[PDB]
């Protein structure tokens, strides 16, 4: 229920996210 | 010695995270008068609050005159003036002090361990770069996880000038030792950068072990 | 693999350890990095101190860690140890995942304290002990007795009637001495190991029994640690009391079988891998010796003992002292010839090598000889001084100069083979052995028999030499108990170097020595006597 | 065991075993131990800029094996010193791995006030100090 | 003001990169004038200079001398004494200084630059620390390819003292911006760093574009031939 | 039959295990008596013994005639010029030998025992080959351990020129006979080479049954990622 | 509280960073 | 030259692959007119015409007779002793002539290239070694596959008496450089020992890469 867990979940998504797009943009050279 | 005065603008730790704000203007070089009117025309909010001398230059007595409360105004952009006297001449001295613009955020950047590192099974070294800034003033903090740190765990550098040609922006930087088996455990990490052009005051970066592109090799061995 | 240290290590709760780490005294190792960590069943190694600046925060306060790089060690401090501090440790150099470090382990025990009920008695193995066990007045004339606490149900060992359990006879005894003394007491000589226990003191069967219980552990003897290089020497000090100042004393090593297979005895014993390179020296007034053995090889590792016995072996009742060694192979000690094979007649020149660090010392030849414990009388040394049988015969040169010196040794015999020490006064003293043998077959080079001359008139001498001597340095020197030094006397094809006196007086009589040389090197010499008549 | 060889040029342990049988040639056996270290971060030429790494290691065991040094020999009633080794080229092998033991420096161009100096680098810092 | 005297060490790039080793010996506080001697526990060859006076802080004078010609005793280990004498004085005032001790080789670390600088693909960082050095005094240098760069092309921090977990150190950090084609085509940068404790004063570290992190690496091993004879 | 001279250089076991480098000169045709005469410019070692004059095959002649000498001389290049002097002719006729050049160091190599023989269990055969070598002087000796077998124990072939690769090189072979039961033992047997050409002038190579073929090898690859040093 | 403010900048930052990095795929194609 | 008259015996190439094999009984030294008779005890009905009498080396006259009728079928063990007869003093001449038997067969062994050489991919060299025939006479020969190598493709060495305790045995070496290539690619290289003890007067032995199959090298690797 506190609001800093969540924040922490949403970030490490977003982390993941970038760190998936970091692989896609180098595959492609 | 010889009569200066000078205005020092608010500190960024009490803009930032603090309440009140102090704004200072100092008269050195006298050794004398200790009578000295500090007169801002902005007398406005508050009321200035004078201090005794202090021994400065082994030769002076600086007297310092302190606004408070002038938070607000200092964000709005408001400018300060500072007006004051002496017996030596005749000619009141008068400085000016206002915010100043085209203001720049800075770029974060939180760096993992070396891999010379982990071999010694001793702690491991964590790199925090604050890059890009325009105004010189900002503040570096670093977390473990959620409970913060104290001051006396970590070493940051003065904020100094990079060698550019298009504007001129400086440069910041700390360190941060943690424990190897913290780092192998999975416990997270994070730095966090305080400065003014920022819309919220202040950003951080996250580093933690598994994160980024995959390390894995594929060896072929022949045998003819 | 080339470091060592204690194997083991014992403390109780409260005190400081200090353990010393041993590496080889080369440059990497005396300016790389070295550490002390602790092993898990994770599999790695956690550092816990290192040499570099970083103390652990569970080691802070407590524990350093310091290098004495001459030396060779570095040694780890701790204080304040508790029963956590017990496990297996590492010490080691460079990193950590490699295989460059020795195992260690830690076991801490709870220590004593509030049993004042109950007494403790700490002795050596082999040792005699001594208990005292007061019996209250009421008892005048009452049994005392010794109970052991063994297994369930205790025993008798000794009663005040002259009844002595068998495992204890012919070494316990009971004294009640006068001179008004209403306490008894129980010497015990020639501890063994099963003699440790809780023993109880009764004073008669009445409902007085003025016992009280006691305590007994034997110690063992804590290895001292030796590290050696190959090829080089060992010094072994036995320094027993001088309660067995006339006992024979004996030097085993301990093997799988727990059993020692005895290296040397002195009632003339030896075994015969040691044959050559093995001393026993007589003991002093203390009664402490030394035993030496050197040329050390791979196999010299492992545990010794010394001991005092009266049949020369290790048996239990005898007081012991022991020794670890380890030997490097990772030495810097140069490798030399250990078998030389001469010709009856011919010559020989040895190279016996030294620390180029100890030019200044003083060098020595010796010859190792059995048939008693061992002994090593000299020959020659490097400041005069020649045996009155081997002058004329015998010299030492420090020639080489670059830790090294030449020994010539020539008209050799069947007598000459055997076994020579080479020695110097240094601190770092590696004792370098040579065995001599002799083979059938002629000299190379061929100078007359003894010659005769008369005074003043000249006299030449040639000296032969074969074709494979043509790319050499041919000399005549004179021999002296100081060394010989080359004559300016003459030369032609492969032969006849000749030596030419102008005019002879009684002092040029004596020997001379024919040889050859590449310049710094030695080699074959033949030697002649030049005597005067009238 | 017995150690055939071992070389730090490429960091290569050969090492032979022999298990014999009371009963028959077949129960006989002779092994042979082969232990190989790869590196994964040093150039093809040890030096700064190089081949941006290494990714071609090849073993030849005749090479691994060789034995380039004299020895003394008693034939009949001399000695003499004997080489060893047919593969002795006369110091330039491809080395895949730094010795612990020796040292690697490097030249570098640096330009002190209005002038210029060679000064010297130190690749392996613990492996040579100045003694 | 209230006189002072202070001893300030040879600069570390003049003994690294130079032949004069000159140690200064300052003098502070001086009253009207500049009658001062000074003078030095060594003689041989001590070719002292006074010069002409300066202006301090406040107002006031101070004279200060140096000693060159000094470097062999001061890497053996020697100890510099400096006694100067004012006129309006009673007693010489004196200070003494010596090479520094318990020394510690820094532990350099050349970090690639950040993934997330790798995709805008303007400029890219590098990143040299020197971290757990006794001394302060250090130096930063770079290199691409094997030709330094100019000293105003990079930003260098000043030494600092980090917090203990065991004795004292010290760190430093330098930063080198470059252009981002530069790092894709291959080229390599060495960061180089200078202090007394090094073996030979100086040690780098070199970085590429595939050097830092394995990344799907491609390792082929022959191994030829196994049953051959080996010896 | 008719007039010939010849020079022969000294052999190889002399020249090599030793410094005797004795040289030969030998003519063939005698016409009726012994009547002649040889002369050598480097008439150093004049006490050049002339022997008896040996018949030759169905009523021939032959005469010839040796000169003493060490190997130095020989070694340094230098150039000997026998001339004869038979009665059947007016003219002399002169020989000249000299130090051979444009040499070839041999290629040695020791192989080891065919299977077929060792389930036999009776004797094994070590096989060592010497090749690539322009002069056709070449010595070849076994060693069992470390001591050295007599002559009578083993068999040497004799040098013949193998078909042209290019140049003219040589080749040698031999053989030796030892117990199955020392060599399944673990003992080692050495063939050493000596020729002219050779650096140290000998070579050797050493075999046994660990340096053979293995029944079974295990290769163990480990990756080291963090340096390259070898501990 | 700072650090819940600094964990939100952070969060913005992280998401603009990968609509960029959408954006940088976009075009290379 | 002295007068002498010698005996020799069919070439061991000759008897195991020619038809022609004939005997030959050679006079060394002659210094008379055409005085020579020769004679041979068998009596099959071949031709035993004198060969070609001519001079020899350093001044000499000889004649010699062969059967050029005849390919020598004496496997039976004829003893074709020889007499003849010169117009010198009464004393006539013969020669020994017999067939020895104690025929010890060859042993063969064809050995694989040094490691060494192969090492370096220029040339591998086969060896082949005949061993323990009593009868020192022999002939080798070198196949690739099944074509014939030219006799100037490969070294021969002489054939020597090995030493042995009680029995004699003789011994002969060869050698045949190829090509690395063609080794690695896997052509069969054949050695044939011709010898007379032999059933078929024949041994092959074959060798290639890969024949040594029993040899079991693992394989495993670490992180
Ligand atoms: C080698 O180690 C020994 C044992 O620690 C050192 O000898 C002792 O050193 C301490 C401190 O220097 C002294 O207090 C002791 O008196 C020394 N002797 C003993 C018996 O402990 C020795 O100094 C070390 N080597 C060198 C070169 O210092
Ligand atoms: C040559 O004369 C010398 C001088 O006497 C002999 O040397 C001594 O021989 C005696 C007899 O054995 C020994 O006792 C002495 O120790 C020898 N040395 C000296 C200095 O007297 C020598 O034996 C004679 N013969 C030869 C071949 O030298
Ligand atoms: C590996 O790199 C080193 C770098 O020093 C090379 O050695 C230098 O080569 C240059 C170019 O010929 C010479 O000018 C220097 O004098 C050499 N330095 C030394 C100390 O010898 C080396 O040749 C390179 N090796 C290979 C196989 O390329
Ligand atoms: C080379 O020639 C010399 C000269 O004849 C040989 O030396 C002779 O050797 C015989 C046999 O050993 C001795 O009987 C003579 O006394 C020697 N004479 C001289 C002057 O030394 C020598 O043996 C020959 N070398 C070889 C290898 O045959
Ligand atoms: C100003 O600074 C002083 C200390 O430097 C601090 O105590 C005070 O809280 C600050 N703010 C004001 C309004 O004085
Ligand atoms: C290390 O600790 C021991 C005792 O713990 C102390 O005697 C010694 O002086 C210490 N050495 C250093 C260098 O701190
Ligand atoms: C005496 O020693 C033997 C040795 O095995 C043991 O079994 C026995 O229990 C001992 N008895 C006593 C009374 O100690
Ligand atoms: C040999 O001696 C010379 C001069 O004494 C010296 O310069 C050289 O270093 C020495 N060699 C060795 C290996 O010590
Ligand atoms: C030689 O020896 C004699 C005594 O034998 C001695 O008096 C003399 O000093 C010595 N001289 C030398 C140079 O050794
Ligand atoms: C040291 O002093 C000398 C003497 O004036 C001067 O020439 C030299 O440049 C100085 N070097 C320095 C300050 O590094
Ligand atoms: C490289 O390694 C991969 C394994 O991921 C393999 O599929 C490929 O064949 C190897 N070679 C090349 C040229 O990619």
């Amino acid at each position: 229920d506190p609001q800093y867990r969540a924040l922490m979940g949403e970030n490490q998504d977003l982390r993941k996210r970038e760190g998936q797009y970091q692989d896609k943009i180098e595959e492609l050279e | 010695c010889h009569p200066r005065l000078s205005l020092h603008r608010p500190a960024l730790e009490d803009l930032l995270l603090g309440s009140e704000a102090n704004l200072t203007c100092t008269l050195t070089g006298l050794r004398d008068a200790s009578g000295v009117t500090f007169t801002w025309t902005p007398s406005s909010g508050k009321s200035a609050v004078q201090g005794p001398p202090e021994r400065d230059l082994c030769g002076c007595y600086s007297v310092s005159s302190v606004l408070p409360g002038c938070a607000e105004p200092w964000n709005h952009g408001k400018t300060f003036t500072c007006t004051a006297a002496y017996p030596e001449s005749k000619t009141p001295l008068t400085a000016t002090l206002s915010k100043s613009g085209n203001t720049f955020r800075p770029e974060v950047h939180l760096l993992p361990p070396p891999s010379e590192e982990l071999a010694l099974n001793e702690l491991v070294t964590l790199t925090c770069l604050a890059r890009g800034f325009s105004p010189k003033d900002v503040l570096v903090r670093w977390l473990q996880g959620s409970q913060e740190l104290p001051r006396e765990k970590y070493l940051t550098w003065a904020s100094r000038q990079e060698p550019s040609q298009g504007t001129t922006t400086f440069a910041v930087t700390s360190i941060l030792r943690v424990a190897a088996e913290d780092w192998k455990k999975g416990d997270t990490f994070s730095c966090m950068v305080g400065h003014e052009a920022l819309p919220l005051a202040f950003t951080q970066k996250t580093i933690d072990r598994l994160a980024g592109k995959p390390t894995h090799v594929n060896v072929s061995v022949v045998m003819a | 693999s080339p470091i060592f240290g204690p194997e083991e290590v014992n403390s109780v709760e409260g005190n400081s350890v200090s353990i010393t780490c041993y590496y080889p005294p080369t440059s990497v190792n005396r300016h790389t990095r070295k550490y002390w960590c602790r092993q898990g069943a994770r599999g790695g190694c956690i550092t816990l101190i290192s040499s570099e600046g970083y103390v652990s925060s569970k080691y802070a306060g407590r524990a350093n860690l310091t290098n004495f790089p001459e030396n060779g060690t570095f040694v780890v401090n701790i204080a304040q140890l508790s029963q956590d501090d017990s496990g297996r440790y590492k010490c080691g150099l460079g990193i950590n995942s490699r295989g460059l470090s020795f195992d260690v382990s830690l076991e801490v025990s709870q220590g004593p304290g509030l049993l004042n009920d109950t007494k403790v008695y700490t002795v050596d193995l082999g040792r005699t002990v001594t208990i005292n066990c007061p019996f209250k007045t009421e008892n005048a004339q009452k049994r005392k007795s010794l109970y052991k606490q063994i297994g369930l149900y205790p025993v008798l060992v000794i009663d005040s009637s002259g009844y002595v359990n068998p495992n204890y006879t012919g070494r316990i005894r009971l004294d009640i001495q006068g001179t008004g003394q209403l306490l008894f007491s129980v010497v015990i000589n020639q501890l063994r190991l099963s003699d440790a226990g809780q023993y109880l003191c009764q004073a008669g069967d009445d409902s007085n029994s003025n016992k009280k219980n006691a305590d007994l552990q034997v110690l063992k003897p804590e290895p001292e640690l030796v590290y050696e290089d190959l090829r080089g020497s060992v010094t072994f000090h036995c320094a027993l009391g001088p309660e067995v100042a006339n006992v024979a004393k004996f030097l085993c090593r301990q093997s799988s079988g727990e059993n020692c297979d005895v290296v040397v005895n002195t009632l003339g014993k030896r075994a015969p891998a040691f044959e050559g390179r093995i001393l026993l020296n007589p003991q002093d007034k203390d009664g402490s010796f030394s035993v030496v053995i050197t040329g050390l090889r791979k196999e010299d590792a492992g545990r010794y003992l010394c001991g005092a016995h009266s049949d020369g072996q290790l048996q239990e009742g005898s007081p012991i002292q022991a020794w670890q060694l380890f030997v490097n192979e990772e030495s810097t000690i140069p490798r030399s010839p250990t078998v030389v094979k001469g010709v009856a007649g011919g010559s020989v020149a040895v190279l016996c090598p030294y620390n180029r660090k100890e030019s200044k010392s003083i060098k020595y030849w010796c010859l190792w000889e059995g048939a008693q414990n061992g002994r090593c009388p000299l020959l020659v040394d490097s400041e005069g001084w020649v045996k009155a049988q081997y002058e004329g015969r015998l010299s030492l040169l420090e020639e080489p100069g670059n830790g090294t010196f030449t020994v010539i040794l020539n008209q050799l015999t069947s007598r000459d083979a055997g076994f020579y020490w080479c020695l110097t006064n240094g601190d770092t003293l590696w004792r370098t052995t040579v065995e001599i043998k002799i083979i059938e077959g002629e000299p190379n080079l061929k100078v007359p028999g003894n010659v005769t001359a008369v005074l003043g008139e000249t006299l030449k001498v040639p000296c032969h030499f074969p074709c494979k001597f043509s790319s050499y340095e041919k000399y005549w020197c004179k021999w002296n108990n100081t060394g010989c030094q080359a004559l300016p006397s003459c030369d032609e094809n492969s032969r006849l170097v000749s030596l030419t006196l102008n005019l002879v007086t009684r002092a040029d009589e004596g020997w001379y020595w024919c040889g050859v040389k590449q310049g710094h090197f030695y080699g074959e010499t033949a030697a002649v006597y030049v005597a005067v008549e009238e | 065991r017995i150690v055939l060889v071992d070389n730090k040029c490429k960091c290569a342990r050969i090492t032979s075993r022999i298990i014999r049988s009371s009963e028959d040639p077949n129960e006989d056996i002779v092994e042979r131990n082969i232990r190989i270290i790869v590196p994964l971060n040093n150039r093809e030429n040890i030096s700064d800029p190089t081949s941006p790494l290494r990714t071609r290691f090849v073993y030849h065991l005749s090479d691994l094996c060789k034995k380039c040094d004299p020895t003394e020999v008693e034939l009949d009633n001399q000695i003499v010193t004997a080489t060893q080794s047919n593969i002795c080229d006369e110091a330039t092998e491809t080395c895949y791995t730094y010795d612990r033991n020796k040292c690697y420096t490097a030249v570098v161009p640096l330009v002190y006030g209005g002038e210029t100096k060679m000064v010297e680098t130190a690749l392996t810092p613990d492996a040579c100090y100045p003694d």
